[PDB]
This record gives structure tokens, sequence and C-alpha cells, in this order.
């Protein structure tokens, strides 16, 4: 029993801030109405869009 | 990388509570038995004043 480090619940801690910023990103969409905020959601998705949306 | 690498310095670094505490009791007894024995010791030479009379 090592005290000192508690591995078990380090490990926790990061699949605990990998889901909650997987539901910030999935709210930033519901709230938006939109697949692609930032341009990290689809490079090609931005790029077409705003071409289409000009057009 | 710093949880496998935590874990990794835990092991070397960070004692083992459960193999350390019935360690350290083993030792804090060993020391009780001679400090018994250590009174005996004392006691032995104790005996020649009775057949030195």
């Amino acid at each position: 029993m090592r005290i000192n480090h508690n591995i078990a619940a380090l490990n926790t801690s990061r699949q605990l801030n990998a889901g909650s910023n997987a539901a910030s990103k999935n709210m930033e969409k519901l709230s938006s109405g939109l697949r692609i905020n930032r341009a990290g959601d689809d490079a090609a998705g931005l790029a077409i869009s705003e071409k289409m949306r000009s057009q | 990388s710093s949880e496998n690498l935590t874990s990794a310095e835990s092991r070397i670094r960070d004692v083992d509570m459960a193999s350390e505490m019935m360690e350290y009791t083993k030792n804090n007894i060993l020391t009780q038995a001679s400090q018994a024995m250590l009174a005996q010791a004392n006691q032995q030479p104790q005996q020649v004043l009775q057949l030195l009379k």
C-alpha cells in the first residue's frame, strides 16, 4: 500500500477531464446548431461551407 | 505519460505501508527481547556474593 501517490485516483482524474471536454464540445454544437464551430472540427468542411455560403 | 511515470516513480520511491509496518513491529519486538534478557544478564554476576561470604 503506497500512500504518497494514488495512481487509481490520478488515472480516474484524466478520464474525468476527458468526458467533460467531450460533453463541452457536444454542448457547443447543440447550442449553436452547427457541426463546425471551430476550424478544427472540419478543415475541408469549413472551407467548403464558406464557399457555399458566399455562393 | 505522467500517470505512467508517476506510478513508475512511486514504485521506486514510495514505501509499502503494509510490508514496512510489519517489519517495524518485528524489530520493535526484537529490541524488547534483548531488553528483557539484558536485565537478566546483569543479575547473573550478582550470585557470586552469596559464595564469597
